[PDB]
């Protein structure tokens, strides 16, 4: 018999940092099912930051705003099941970086939907608006750049 | 310069630069000049092979990979210099070590050609233990498989038109055989056929056929989501000179992590399912992993960064808090 | 019977076992090895492989005196009848951080506890005594016992073997593939008549060839404390030890080159190559590897004199035998 | 095709010694077909001190003298062929160490021969003489303790 461990939103088990010499703090230690458990839905908690990259560990509970963005973006579900709803902005943003509210209603034409189970990735095209669908709570990664709704809180999320 | 097969082993010989390279039943010899006579070094075949296998594979990339405590590279960008002692304390304190630099195409084709000639059928350097059959032995065959694994560049995601297959066409790994083979649903409104991309990323790694080799799954700008599945020991300890983020996907690794002159260790890393981190610059690292697991790894494929660490600008480590 | 050990785990089926504040279990790759410092468990991961072989060398060596080391965490240091156990305390960095661990133990323990995670451990496809290319993989669930390993019967060597109150010869081992070009014709002896029986020659060649195990001396003559202990030779000694006591290596066939370092921190000292031939002082202060490609025959020339290992750091006497 | 490399003495490769620290006399290294090739038949040449015990390379060519001993002794031949003859001494060594000259013609009944080729092994009994007989050059190496026989010459065969 074979057992693969996923973690869940309702069952983890974080790691260990033992040092034997330097500091905790410099490897950034965190868990996201941990921070997806402890913040508000689709809140973008950054959880890596590389060089203005980032990657965001969102808490899929319900419906999300419109999000734009002017580059790709990848999402994988980790936990759950998000649908992903897509539009065709008529008037895409050129130049920016990072993720953006694409407002209370846009201006595009649907282009359909597409259903995200646990492990499965799925591109976020530049100048589309994205929205997420989960039913229960989920977990997202959003690889993508810093931006305007980007959170930051080491300090509560990190090993120090 | 290879020479032709010995007589009693099988295997050939070859020369890079002043280093003569080696191999029997048991172990990959490598042979080089200081303070006069000829220097040697053994490594048991079936960790050389390994070794070897990731540095090709890696394309050199740019970083320390060290093979023992002793044999090594430094791999410069188009050059890299094979070292043997060198960053071995006692060793050039003694100042019978040895480093020369090469053309990247050199040693990368000079190594492809001495893991073409002594992976025998029976071996597989891509694989665990578990996996494969023994390095061991007079020589024997090629691995064909192997050597017919063509590489193909994630551009920006794989599944795409113009861009690297996901793997429907691979075994599910043994040790993953309880992953689900589902695909996401894809439904693209009227006149947006095709426009939609996605799939199992967990399929994906589930049917990899190596081990210890990230390969591009998402690309955003630098931005580079290389994932792996990990098994057994990774065949050298490395370390780049760039920050890489570590997120692990399911089971777990256990990762040790030492300054990279003298090795000193300074932590021991255990990472379970969904645990995140950053390796910091400074530090080389080797990791240990019980179960097939699969491991993210997050680059950033600016190319200014690695000469970036070295001017003041940049620290090792990420983020202060 | 003071062994401490678990029940069979349910998914690999391996035991795991406790030696004081030591506790010692295995997965389908490693070995581990956990303890406590700080106030806050340690532990280090070692290829089953790797650790079994280490593991069987010390309980065939009966522990005997100086260090024996499985890596640069993990070995014994035994005294005696006594033996530490260590984990990174003759390491540099683990020393000085404050993270390793000692603990004493009696030796019938430690070597009770040994062979219990041997028979446990080491599974029907594999010989913690082989060399690679002889036995199988050390590694997955549990399955089976090695009776050929458990079933091999330990008879000292009182004068000299083939006598007849004394350790048998070999006639009765397959000859190891490897010295299939040894030569198995036996010394002629033409005892005078009233003295059938008290002249004594063997084949030692014919003797080793048949050697079904590796990196393990086994005495062959004793005159007096002078103990010649032969061996036969393959792929890498199994653990880096070395003795408190001068040895002298004697290659008595093919080639074996030895890793030679400082007792303390490993500062090579020496890369000696030893072909057919060599004469050698393996001095006192220091440990050794050994690593050999083809299957040899060395002589090992042991003092069994009690008092020397103490009489090495007594100011009398000098690490290295000769000075010349 | 198996090779087991036994050298002899019109054929062997001395080893080497790698120092990267200390010095190459602390290791005493000989070989013994070069040191049996340059001492003169039976002079028992020390190659292996250990605290008063010895490992002699005698050089067998022709007849040696009647060696005694208060205590055990063995022999192994390295190379070629030898006779041992053994005496069964009226008045044995009971006292003393080390190999001694049983003189020119000894008091005994003969116990017979034994026949040596390459990588046999003999014991030379407490309190009996014994003599060696080779056609042939060939290497002898006996286990005993330094005795009046016993040449030492470190700085000629071994590496400094």
């Amino acid at each position: 018999a074979v057992n693969t461990v996923f973690a869940s939103l309702d069952n983890f088990r974080k790691g260990t940092v033992e040092i034997i010499s330097g500091e905790a703090r410099h490897y950034a230690f965190s868990n996201i099912f941990e921070v997806a458990q402890n913040s508000k839905p689709y809140e973008k908690v950054v959880v890596g930051l590389n060089l203005g990259y980032v990657v965001e560990t969102l808490r899929a509970e319900g419906q999300s705003p419109w999000f734009t963005a002017a580059h790709d973006e990848f999402a994988i579900v980790m936990d759950g099941e998000v649908r992903v709803e897509f539009l065709k902005l008529d008037a895409p943003s050129k130049h920016g970086e990072g993720t953006h509210l694409a407002g209370e209603l846009p201006v595009g034409k649907p282009m359909g939907y597409v259903l995200l189970k646990r492990g499965h990735q799925c591109l976020l095209p530049a100048g589309s608006a994205y929205r997420f669908e989960a039913s229960r709570p989920g977990v997202i990664l959003q690889q993508t750049i810093k931006g305007p709704l980007s959170v930051e809180k080491w300090a509560e999320i990190c090993l120090k | 310069q290879a020479s032709p097969p010995h007589a009693v082993t099988g295997y050939r010989s070859f020369q890079l630069g002043a280093f003569e390279l080696s191999r029997d039943e048991y172990f990959a010899r490598i042979t080089w000049p200081a303070k006069g006579e000829t220097r040697s070094h053994l490594i048991p075949a079936d960790i050389f092979l390994r070794a070897m296998m990731r540095d090709v594979a890696w394309g050199f990339f740019y970083g320390w990979v060290n093979f023992d405590h002793v044999i090594g590279t430094r791999n410069y960008y188009g050059k890299v210099d094979l070292y043997a002692g060198t960053f071995n304390g006692t060793l050039k304190a003694a100042g019978v070590n040895y480093t020369e630099n090469f053309e990247t195409p050199l040693i990368m084709a000079t190594f492809k050609a001495i893991l073409r000639d002594w992976t025998n059928a029976t071996f597989d350097p891509f694989a665990a233990p578990e996996e494969t059959g023994s390095a061991f032995g007079r020589k024997n065959g090629e691995n064909l498989e192997c050597i017919e694994r063509f590489r193909i560049a994630t551009k920006r995601m794989p599944g795409l038109q113009d861009d690297s297959p996901l793997r429907n066409d691979l075994p599910v790994n043994r040790q993953f055989a309880d992953v689900s083979q589902d695909e996401p649903e894809v439904h693209a409104a009227e006149g947006f056929e095709g426009e939609l991309h996605a799939f199992s990323l967990f399929k994906y790694l589930s049917r990899s056929d190596v081990t210890w080799n990230p390969s591009v799954t998402s690309v955003c700008k630098a931005s580079l989501f290389c994932p792996t599945t990990e098994e057994f020991i990774l065949p050298v300890f490395h370390g780049n000179d760039r920050v890489e983020w570590f997120i692990q996907m399911s089971d777990e690794i256990v990762w040790d992590v030492g300054d990279k002159d003298d090795g000193n260790p300074r932590a021991r890393i255990t990472m379970r399912a969904g645990d995140v981190c950053a390796m910091p610059a400074d530090i080389r690292h080797q990791g240990y992993s019980t179960k097939r697991s699969m491991l993210m790894v997050w680059e950033n494929a600016t190319p200014n960064l690695p000469h970036l660490y070295e001017s003041g600008e940049l620290k090792p480590y990420p983020i202060e808090f």
